[PDB]
């Protein structure tokens, strides 16, 4: 789940797009 | 925004700025 990478380290546009609707 | 150690509200803002007016499924408790 997103919090295991993007609250602990960096989310970037190409990773963030994976959680787009 | 710019690539950094996001979380919570900043992560919701980043997801909105990437995905656009469409919206996204990650919306945490605050």
């Amino acid at each position: 789940g997103i919090v295991e990478q993007c609250c602990t380290s960096i989310c970037s546009l190409y990773q963030l797009e994976n959680y787009c609707n | 925004f710019v690539n950094q150690h996001l979380c919570g509200s900043h992560l919701v803002e980043a997801l909105y700025l990437v995905c656009g007016e469409r919206g996204h499924f990650y919306t945490p408790k605050t």
